[PDB]
């Protein structure tokens, strides 16, 4: 790997520089190199890993959506045939996106999840696993769509089970997991009632736990609670 | 689209 | 070249899709492939080429500035030594930026400029040549800084001479050339009086030509005139 | 920074 000759601490330092410069591809490459040193990640390092890949795939998803929209318009009644280029370029972006998802899932499977025993690491990585299968599901249309959806659900469910046993309701990782699993239900799994139920139960239980939330996690958790409320407002 | 984190 | 097997028209079509998806690296690669087909570019195609590379290098410049700022702070009195990583990563971004500039300059030199005879193409490409040497100048500190600055000036000057002879004062390419050459004077060449004089003369002459400006070019030209005024307000 | 186009 191209990062094999760089010190772990230098990779972490450069991932932080890349974040400041909004160079998310570089950030992800640095964090992949750090993971490949074979040591567990600290809490701050997990956050750098997640932010890097979330931003890379986020841009790919935005571009894929633009191109898929064009492609669907091109396949409507009365649209002029303009050849294979829209499909080809959508496929190009899609394959790149799938490659990034596969890279993240490979890091999680070797060997971040196996070695994560504390709830704050295990839930975090399982959430990421669900998220990256969800992004694969967004673009999947072949015979593997159902398996991809099942893999996302299984990861989210294991994370949910651990989070309810081991974390308080206002823990930001627990809240963010529930936010995203609720979106999975609504947008991926054709289960809007489950999505709404999860968002509402999560929000209500977090409210009753606010009297215990730390001032340090308050911004993160209240933001995620607001996102739960935003989704509920969109869905009801 | 709905919000995720 | 990786685009050698794709039809010219397909490259142009995909550059337009990439622009819509804000995939500027892809856009630039498609337009480089189109240029390498060996035919002159139309007016719309020139614009796609310019927008693609302007956005690629624009992001690199923004990241370089963030990292150079960190680097300079790290070299101040009382700053703790944190090793080679900031310099290394700034150098990495810088080398990538230089590579993109070199690629654009190579396309212009082979063979866009040689074959451009109409003013609207020749001035456009010479402006681009000045711009990409200017971006090289922004990061240059070695013995080549002066030569790079001279190359930018020579390109901008040839473009200026053609533009004043062959285009009306409110032509957007003429205006944009003058805007950028004025910035070159102020920020690169340590010639603020020349920068101010050029911006003022350009603005005043364009005002007196507005009664001839087409409704189609009105938005572009009035925007650039506003940018000239903005710079003059910053500089005086 | 000053504006360019
Ligand atoms: C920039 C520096 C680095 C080192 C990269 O840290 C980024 C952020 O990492 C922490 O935050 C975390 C995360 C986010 C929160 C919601 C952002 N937060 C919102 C309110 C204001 C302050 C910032 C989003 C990220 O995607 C980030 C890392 C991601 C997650 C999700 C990860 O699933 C795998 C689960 C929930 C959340 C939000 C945990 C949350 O704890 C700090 O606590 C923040 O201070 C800090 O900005
Ligand atoms: C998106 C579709 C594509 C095919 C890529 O076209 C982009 C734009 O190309 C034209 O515009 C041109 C350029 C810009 C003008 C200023 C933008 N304009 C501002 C007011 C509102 C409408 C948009 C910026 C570009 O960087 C663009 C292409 C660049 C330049 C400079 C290029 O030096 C080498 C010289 C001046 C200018 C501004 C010429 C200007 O003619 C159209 O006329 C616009 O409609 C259109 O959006
Ligand atoms: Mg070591
Ligand atoms: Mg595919
Ligand atoms: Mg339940
Ligand atoms: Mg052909
Ligand atoms: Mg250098
Ligand atoms: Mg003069």
């Amino acid at each position: 790997g191209a990062m094999g000759s760089m010190e772990r601490a230098s990779l972490i330092q450069k991932a932080k520089l890349a974040e400041q410069a909004e160079r998310y591809e570089d950030m992800a490459a640095f964090m992949k190199g750090a993971v490949e040193k074979g040591e567990e990640l600290s809490c701050e390092e997990r956050n750098l890993l997640s932010v890097a890949y979330k931003n890379v795939v986020g841009g790919q998803r935005a571009a894929w959506r633009v191109l898929s929209s064009i492609e669907q318009k091109s396949n409507e009644e009365g649209s002029e045939e303009k050849g294979p280029e829209v499909r080809e370029y959508r496929e190009k972006v899609e394959t790149e996106l799938q490659g990034v998802c596969d890279t993240v899932l490979g890091l999680l499977d070797s060997h971040l999840i196996k070695e994560a025993g504390d709830a704050e690491s295990r839930v975090f990585y399982l959430k990421m696993k669900g998220d990256y299968y969800r992004y694969l599901a967004e673009v999947a249309t072949g015979d593997d769509k159902k398996r991809i959806i099942d893999s996302a659900r299984s990861a989210y469910q294991e994370a949910m089970d651990i989070s309810k046993k081991e974390m308080p309701p206002t823990n930001p990782i627990r809240l963010g997991l529930a936010l995203n699993f609720s979106v999975f239900h609504y947008e991926i799994a054709n289960s809007p009632e489950e999505a709404i139920s999860l968002a509402k139960t999560t929000f209500d239980e977090a409210m009753a736990d606010l009297h215990t939330l730390s001032e340090d996690s308050y911004k993160d958790s209240t933001l995620i609670m607001q996102l739960l409320r935003d989704n509920l407002t969109l869905w009801t | 689209f709905p919000a995720t984190v």
